[PDB]
RNA sequence: AUCAGACGAAAAGGUGUUAGUUCAU
RNA sequence: UCAUACCGAAGCAGAAUUCGGUAAGCUCGUCGCAAUGGUAAUUCAACUUAGUACGAGAGGAACCGUUGAUUCAGAUCAUUGGUAUUUGCGGCCGCGGAGCUAUCAUCUGCCGGAUAACGGCUGAACGCCUCUAAGCCAGAAUCCGUGCCAGAAAGCGACGAUU
RNA sequence: AUGUGGAACGGGGUAUUGUAGAUUAAGCCUUUGUUCCCAAGAUUUG
């Protein structure tokens, strides 16, 4: 990382520049920009979407896509510096 | 440990019954040692016999 | 550090130990028949068990001591526990 | 900004949209951290599976304009839980991080630069503030309080790291103490 | 509990059934049937197919929850 | 073939499920029934909020792909007394009914029409002529017994099946005393039993049944485990498929009947997983041998919306009634 | 004997016995 | 017997764990009983627990729930993607309902004791002590039970009709 | 092996492909519809 709620290999929409309608994976900000399952934040919060919407991001923080649809997660943006460049607004 | 163990012993200490049990276990250790000498098997039996012979001599 | 809470049920037949070094699981020990366990008010955190069977009382004390056993902890450093203090004839 | 329990993550501000009268809370996570997030209507609802109100609700004491991407039914339940003066508006914008991209404080609504003027006005209308499109994580990077201190252990996301109420603020457990004091000075 | 409308077939979209697609422009498309999804994939014009209701025809504020409001909603 | 227990895998002879191990009973437990014969009405995905404290779907709407079982009422026309012996558990005597239905009489026979309908006729005479002999049999059962079961049979005519031999199988009358077991059996004699009374929609059910043969995979009697009930809908109930959230009236049967099964007009139950066997196959629903204490059984079930779309083909509407006004006026 | 017996690691060890002997008190 | 299940020992601060073993888990019927076998799962985790006992603190306790990742087996085609003799249909194609199939889908999947190692309590020999010689024990993915799978073609019982 | 008798079609429903039509259960449902046959034909059985 440059700074998994849903089932494994779930159909996750690549919100990043990959733009895949449903890419195999998931939790929002976990990479995975969004997911059907709620991402239980350590601060007691959740983060999810209607279905799995995990963007493409490498484990080292170098996200494959730099066009994250909507605002990327702030935890994801902090964990993945390219995800921060993918979407200026960090959720 | 060390300084911490000494400070704990001075402040709290240790169970006195454990020391009495340890002395009781020491007598059991001699009985266990005789049982162990009669329970060692295979290569351990030869090693135990060699250790016992060396200790006796 | 963490005080141990002792609860008596069925006229001392069942003894429940809670908050043992921060443990969140309560340990329940059932005394042998013919032995009654009560908390003496003369000495704080003192439990007195009286019965007609010496073997049953000794077995109950051993079970209580075995229940309150420190696991994966230093005996010299962590001295918290429950042990038999004194034993003798009631009369 | 008062440090609140947030476990490992220092972004308690993103989790809970603290406010004087619409202090939206965090749900579906750590019970102790969620209680600290609640501590001022505690809107602890996982709207659309997202309970990070401070990262998805652009507003303040007068009301929080949660993004329309979140579930309306859960938002309606959150609106019912929230006080009547607090209006839970729907932010139908591309930037789904209403709370994190828009620092819609009660006095001034620091909306996202990518958010349109109508979306900026929607956040401003909910919080009864003036719309101001600014960077595009204005809510995350800047505390929405009615000093640019790097909250969340020096992270550039100050508002996401430390929640800011209309008349107070709430930092995270691992948020920078100096930044939290700076946020307190900014929020008076 | 809201029933979505099909993007291609212009019909109700029940949960589970149908196919939901997300576009790169934050556009959500729902198909009532697999044929509608295939037609949408094939770039079929909704007005060019008489099966869809769109061709046949052309040829948000929340409120406080209350018992009376629920009764009014039930009547509507 | 990894599981050595099933090997050698051979097809089960009896299509009907066999309750090899009944749950343990006690006198404190009220007299009641565990196993209930049923049929695979079908299966349908239905949405439901997942109420489970500590879960990551806690109070979250999740679609539940589940299975619905046709469970017509249960008529009992016989009782068996099992006496424990050093060699094993032996049946002391069997007391069938004075009046047997045509369906259960069809079960005793291979054909109904060729025979002269002589099944249990002279027995029906001695039962009516001498009720005291039956009283002695019941008296013999009460004094010498530990296990009491009932010979209950299905009503095929209520079901939409070509089956006409009533499927019959022993069901232990769990609870109470042997005399109390017999008393309940005698009063419920020649009476139907509804599965809604047996299962409280929250109790623990391990469905057993025989699966579907494949051209020895198939016709295997396998006992499913951890399949909780969510709704025992009644056949006369038109609101069974319409819960509180989806108040729009609908029947569990998809329009045009279930897929390869037919229409449901009788009591049905609701459970998850997949049951051994395809649609319209005999299934047995019994109480769990072990008291499953996992939160999956403990959690209350508040079903959100039943689907009834045309699963056959591609059904875009769950009920015709709404689709009539939703879609334009038909040319007809 | 919790490997008897019955028909080489085998030397020995034994809180293992059986009979015990001898010597100390 | 690498890990793991079990514990014991070791500073093993806790985490991280190591080693030691234990441990091969990895007449015609109708309806029933179960002698005998195979085998209940199987491999491991994380969060909660507690973000704390320990620990200067940080990192991280037993137990609880949750998320699981599996293997294999059990299912079913509802969700799911196709295959598809509706080879059905519209223009050789464009595909395909049903049916079936899936680490291609959705899923479901054990038990209580005996004890092993292991440490005991009590109690002789050895007026005491003494896991032990009498006894009472604690303690295992092991074993046995248990559950499941069959059913003694040459097992059995109850019940029906009976040329 | 004389009646929800079944078996067949005539179908309806039905979705498919598909631009509404045809197949229309074939392992989709179902029939107040129709006819056919049959209160069987032999064998086995104390």
């Amino acid at each position: 990382a440059s700074g998994l709620g849903l089932p494994v290999q779930a159909i996750m929409n690549c919100a990043d520049n990959s733009g895949a309608k449903n890419l195999y994976i998931a939790s929002c900000g976990d990479i995975v920009v969004r997911q059907r399952k709620a991402w239980r934040r350590k601060d007691g919060v959740y983060l999810y979407f209607e279905d799995n919407a995990g963007v493409i991001v490498n484990p080292k923080g170098e996200m494959k896509g730099s066009a994250i649809t909507g605002p990327v997660a702030k935890e994801c943006a902090d964990l993945w510096p390219r995800i921060a460049s993918n979407a200026g607004t960090v959720v | 440990q060390n300084e911490y163990i000494e400070e704990s012993i001075r402040k709290h200490g240790r169970r006195f019954d454990h020391e009495e049990r340890k002395r009781k276990k020491a007598a059991r250790e001699a009985h266990d040692a005789s049982l162990y000498a009669q329970k060692t098997r295979g290569i351990k039996a030869k090693l135990y016999q060699e250790k016992r012979r060396k200790e006796k001599i | 550090h963490f005080p141990i809470n002792i609860n008596l049920t069925e006229n001392g037949t069942v003894v429940e130990i809670r908050n043992f070094l921060g443990e969140r699981i309560t340990r329940v020990i059932k005394c042998l028949p013919g032995v009654t366990v009560s908390i003496s008010s003369a000495v704080k955190d003192e439990i007195i068990l009286e019965g007609n069977s010496l073997e049953n009382v000794s077995q109950s004390a051993a079970n209580i001591k075995q229940i309150c056993n420190v696991r994966n902890k230093d005996i010299r450093k962590f001295l918290d526990g429950i042990y038999v203090s004194e034993r003798g004839n009631i009369e | 900004a008062l440090r609140a329990q947030f476990e490992n993550s220092n972004e308690i501000g993103v989790f809970s949209n603290l406010t004087n009268s619409y202090a939206l809370v965090a749900l579906g996570g750590s019970e102790n951290f969620y209680s600290v997030f609640e501590a001022v209507p505690v809107v602890h609802t996982t709207i659309g599976g997202t309970r990070i109100i401070g990262r998805l609700t652009c507003g303040n004491r007068k009301g929080l304009l949660v993004p329309s991407s979140t579930t309306d039914n859960e938002l309606q339940h959150l609106r019912n839980s929230l006080p009547d003066p607090v209006k839970i508006q729907r932010v139908d914008e591309r930037l789904s991080a209403l709370g994190n991209i828009v620092a819609c404080n009660d006095y001034v609504a620091l909306v996202h630069p990518d958010i349109e003027r109508e979306t900026e006005e929607i956040i401003a209308d909910v919080l009864d503030v003036e719309v101001f499109r600014q960077t595009v994580l204005t809510g995350s990077y800047c505390a929405l309080s009615n000093v640019a201190g790097t909250i969340n252990r020096g992270s550039d996301v100050i508002g996401a790291g430390l929640v800011v109420n209309d008349w107070c603020a709430f930092a995270g457990l691992d948020t920078t103490a100096t930044e939290l004091a700076v946020c307190e000075s900014i929020f008076k | 509990m809201r029933v979505h409308t099909c993007y291609f077939c212009s019909g109700p979209v029940y949960p589970g059934h149908g196919i939901m697609f997300v576009r790169n422009d934050s556009k959500v498309f729902r198909f009532c049937r697999s044929k509608c999804h295939k037609n949408f994939k094939m770039k079929r014009n909704p007005r060019k197919v008489a099966w869809t209701k769109a061709y046949r025809k052309a040829h948000n504020v929340p409120v406080r929850y209350d018992r009376n409001v629920i009764a009014t909603t039930l009547n509507a | 073939h990894g599981s050595l227990g099933f090997l050698p895998r051979k097809r089960a002879s009896r299509q009907r499920g066999k309750v090899k191990a009944f749950p343990k009973d006690d006198a404190s437990k009220p007299v009641h029934l565990t196993a209930f014969l049923g049929y695979k009405a079908g299966m349908t995905h239905i949405v439901r909020d997942l109420d489970r404290p500590g879960s990551k779907m806690h109070k979250r709407e999740i679609l539940e792909a589940v299975t619905v079982i046709e469970t017509p009422p249960m008529v009992v026309v016989g009782v068996v007394g099992y006496v424990e012996t050093p060699r094993g558990l032996r049946s002391l005597t069997t007391v069938w009914a004075e009046h047997l239905s045509e369906e259960v009489k069809r079960r005793f026979y291979k054909n109904w029409f060729k025979s002269k309908k002589k099944a249990f006729t002279k027995y029906a005479k001695k039962y009516a002529e001498s009720t005291q002999s039956i009283n002695r049999e019941l008296e013999r059962i009460k004094k010498y017994c530990s296990v009491v079961r009932v010979l209950a049979h299905t009503q095929i005519r209520k079901t939409p099946l070509a089956q006409k031999k009533a499927h019959l199988m022993e069901i232990q009358v769990n609870g109470g005393s042997v005399a109390d077991k017999v008393e309940w059996a005698r009063e419920h004699f020649e009476k139907t039993v509804d599965i809604k009374s047996t299962f409280e929609q929250n109790e623990m059910i391990d469905v057993i049944g025989v699966t579907r043969g494949k051209g020895n995979a198939g016709y295997m009697h396998r006992t499913q485990l951890n399949s909780k009930i969510y709704r025992i809908g009644a056949g006369d109930d038109a609101k069974n498929a319409s819960t509180d959230f989806d108040a729009t009236e609908k029947r569990i049967t998809p329009m045009g009947g279930f897929v390869r099964y037919g229409v449901v007009e009788n009591d049905f139950v609701m459970l998850n997983g997949a049951t051994p066997g395809p649609v319209k196959r005999v299934l047995t629903l019994r109480k769990s041998l072990l008291t499953h204490t996992s939160r999956k059984a403990l959690e209350p079930v508040s079903l959100k919306w039943i689907d009834t779309a045309s699963k056959f083909g591609h059904g875009r509407f769950q009920t015709p009634a709404e689709a009539k006004q939703f879609l334009g006026t038909l040319k007809k």
